[PDB]
């Protein structure tokens, strides 16, 4: 069964960095699309970032050109995202889920929440 | 004319007397700034072609939108000014980059009740009225292209500014297909043939035999290339140019490439595309004869989002052609699945 | 852009009844590339439709996906006290926004 | 091919990536200079082609006539280090440069009594046998071109250096009448059109049509000019080039001018010529249709230095088309005396 | 008739300069070119330079360039030469002399004689 | 360069005899664009011939001019004491040198 499991969410300080990792399990890690969904509090999903299988497109979402770094291992089965400047309206759970802008999504797994406040 | 230019891959200095072929379209395309002649002209040719029958506006080139996004507060004060019931909106564009069947045209008698500068301030929000006139957009269903104008405008010979942030525009004196060849190049030298305009960068090598090598475009326009910017343009085959004729593909024997045929369903609806010779990652191209015959090409990776790894290809020649877009890899006609339906 | 809209952003029904949804496109959406997932409060995101049309796997058939063009609509055939979630809709290509549908609250 | 280049024209400045094209063709043409590949394969391939019955050598390029100049010496000694009875003697050169009818070949396998580097000292004469090889030069009489090659070498693909005093050669593997293109270019940007190589630069501009401008020739070659090279090269007729094509007139519509045809019979014998469109000094043309029709062209001055003021021309346009070379202003063949004879 | 004189010649110290001038007279001077035409002590002819009509041609020879300049007016019926940087082997009759090096010569004029020593 | 020879270099006769002259030519000079000029001690050189064939104005009769291709002669029919000068042979295209010919005195 597809697994996704996410840690590093937590309540950091404006301006600071973070570090999100995806597990993947039960399905081809290296065969699909990877990309991070997050979900602001009480609003609609929006995109945030996706990467190819060979890491080679790497296309960031337009407020965050330059503050988040999104990556993956294929050996182990993970996918990484970094966060960087930091600002007031991060504050969102943010999804692990298996997709791509340009198809649906077929997996998602318990996205975790973060908080940029003091 | 006369300068000294430095080469990396020769690690050598050039200095003499010639023309340099500026890129003008990687690494922030720098300005090709918008104003047109003078505005009684553009203005009094709208209603004058509205009375005709005209509905509206294609532009031959991505910039050329550009113009009228910021121009239409102009001439909705000028029209106004001179009480006509009509009104313009100006949207968004997408690839195909579509023309329209026929064009504006003077009536060099312009209006008698406009100002000359075209840097007027204290603009006035006007009415709407029942008689509307679009400009290019996704209007495909209410008025189709038969009654929408296309290639009425010219780049002015004296229009060439780049430092200073202008370039002045001229409507044509007739109907007209191919390009602007105002602002327009073409080159080679000793071992690279260069087509290049503002949107296309089509260049060719030679290994053993003179062959397109790359191309990138950040539009997909609809105008014919002008055979007087070709090179080695005799006993071309209209059937074998890897870019197609529709689509501004130059007429020469550089866009030539031995086992493809022209690309006539690639993926051009994409915005902007970069042609290059190698491997989708993850992707294998094996030659044999059993594979499937060309088709519309097709996207590397399915709607779920999986790659397909294996490819064939029946008389194509390694490596295969593929594309880079905003949708990841594209292979050309003659790449078909090994397995995959 | 072809950012979409969801009509109306919530309704109210009984269990028993059969309802309706619609994801107003903005024109001439390609190849019914449409997708609806469900958002039980509070759980991760499921998916329904690929396809606009066809029901994925572990769905159940009360889920059923129309529509074509411009207007799609999302209509359980059967209502079930537990299928009260938020539904939301998306394009994918071409070319997408960069976000996802507004969604749309059921409630009884 | 990036760099930051000044245009005195625009008084502006081009910077960015693409291609530039070296003038090379006034200002001290610099360098080309001469050093061939390994002199035991040019020196075996003397006698084997010899014993085939060739007596001589002409050259294709001007500048190739001093790579002989500077290599006989070499020459000479190899082949005497090896007992062949044979010597090797260049001469001058002067327009027009005449063709061979056939030429070398390897024969890889050279000789196997000479060194390896292309510097060696203590250089000893040699004798002087029956038999003598020529090179080009006034020896139309004796040998005529049918027993003499020409076009048998090729500049080596990495054998191009600009700033290093050498251009290594390689000789052909195929018979062949074209022009080396490795040392060649062709460009237009928005107002002009050059092709140039080592030695022509014709160019030509845009005012209503696209017609010719001016053309500058330090030398007068017989090798057709290759159509990968040329801009705008389709529907062209061989009967309105300004250029001949058998003095490497490029293909092209470029090369077109209203109102005159092929100028088969012009002043090419001259070893320089700077064609352009102009009055000669003291002279002017008069557009009737009672001149004389188009003949050989003939000098401004006659054979006692006097002046020939009145000019005519049948169906030419002015400004008339004139030459300027060593002798004086040499007029165009529609251009003919009023009423001298 | 054409007579041809010229003014100018003299002794002069070696590094000096000079200038000497011809006089033509019974034809079209504003017609013809216009040559100079040295004569070292019992040797033989050779050219110095040639100016074309309107003073556009101006050829010099091999090993006068940069030293001798040419000139002529076809008002006044003039042809000049202008001297410089005079060396030991300049001592010659200068010919003034109606032609061309492309052309034969048809009017002679009592050549001036011009020394370079001490 | 098409540097001409004069041969021979003096020549020796008596009044009433019949001179010949001849001037070598390198090659081929075209059209016999040659021309033939009297040094008489010490005046300024006249003209003869063309021209190589053609007498020049107000010169008498008994100097012919002849040959062509590369070899040129220069003959006078009839001596006479004020004959005995310098003759230059010039080649004036193409492309001629820069220097005259060496010139062959005519002694008694």
């Amino acid at each position: 069964q597809v697994q996704l499991v996410e840690s590093g969410g937590g309540l950091v300080k404006p301006g600071g960095s973070l570090r999100l990792s995806c597990a993947a399990s039960g399905f081809t890690f290296s065969d699909y699309y990877m990309s991070w969904i997050r979900q602001a509090p009480g609003k609609g999903l929006e995109w945030v970032s996706y990467i190819s299988t060979g890491s080679s497109h790497t296309d960031y979402a337009d407020s965050v050109k330059g503050r988040f770094t999104i990556s993956r291992d294929n050996t182990k089965n993970s996918l990484y995202l970094q966060l960087n400047s930091l600002r007031d309206e991060d504050t969102a759970v943010y999804y692990c889920a298996s997709g791509y802008r340009f198809s649906y999504v077929s997996y998602w797994g318990q996205g975790t929440l973060v908080t940029v406040s003091s | 004319d006369s300068g000294c230019v430095v080469s990396w891959k020769n690690k050598e200095l050039k200095c003499g007397s010639g023309i340099f072929i500026t890129d003008n379209v990687h690494t922030w395309t720098e300005q090709y700034k918008f104003q047109p002649e003078s505005p009684s002209k553009l203005a009094s040719a709208i209603q004058k072609a509205h009375e005709e029958g005209i509905c509206g506006i294609r532009s031959v080139t991505r910039l050329e939108n550009l113009m009228w996004k910021q121009i239409t507060p102009e001439l909705n004060h000028i029209l106004t000014e001179n009480e006509v019931k009509l009104t313009i909106m100006t949207g968004d564009i997408k690839g195909i980059m579509q023309a329209g069947k026929r064009s504006l045209r003077p009536q060099p008698t312009e209006l008698k009740y406009s100002w000359k500068a075209w840097g007027k301030a204290k603009m006035l929000s006007t009415e709407l009225h029942n008689h509307t006139f679009l400009i290019d957009g996704p209007e495909t269903a209410e008025c189709p292209n038969t009654n929408r104008a296309w290639n009425s405008l010219e780049v002015e010979d004296y229009g060439f500014g780049v430092f200073t942030t202008n370039i002045w525009l001229k409507l044509k004196e007739r109907q007209d297909v191919f390009c602007d060849s105002k602002l327009m190049s073409a080159a080679i030298k000793d071992n690279r043939a260069v087509h290049a305009d503002m949107g296309y960068w089509i260049e060719s090598a030679l290994n053993d035999t003179w062959k397109i090598e790359k191309a990138s475009f950040i539009e997909v326009k609809s105008c014919h290339w002008p055979k007087s910017h070709t090179l080695w343009s005799n006993g071309v085959l209209e059937s074998e140019m890897i870019i197609p004729k529709n689509f501004a593909g130059p007429v020469s024997q550089h866009n030539y490439r031995p086992g493809y045929h022209t690309q006539t369903a690639g993926p051009w609806h994409l915005g902007r595309l970069e042609m290059d010779f190698d491997f989708c990652e993850g992707t294998t191209v094996v030659v044999t004869e059993d594979c499937g015959n060309r088709g519309p090409s097709l996207r590397t990776t399915t709607a779920s989002g999986k790659l397909i790894t294996e490819w064939c290809c029946r008389s194509c020649t390694l490596p295969p052609l593929r594309y880079r877009g905003e949708d990841g890899c594209w292979y050309g006609m003659e790449i078909r699945p090994l397995k995959e339906k | 852009e072809i950012v979409l809209t969801q009509s109306p952003g919530t309704l109210s029904l009984s269990p028993g009844e059969r309802a309706t949804l619609s994801c107003r496109a903005s024109q001439s959406v390609s190849s019914s590339y449409l997708a609806w997932y469900q958002q039980k409060p509070g759980q991760a995101p499921r998916l329904l439709i690929y396809g606009a049309s066809t029901r994925a796997t572990g769905i159940p058939d009360r889920f059923t996906g129309s529509g074509s063009g411009t207007d799609f609509t999302l209509t359980i055939s059967r209502l079930e006290p537990e299928d009260f979630a938020v539904y939301y809709c998306q394009q994918y290509g071409s070319s997408p926004a960069w976000t996802f549908g507004q969604g749309t609250k059921v409630e009884i």
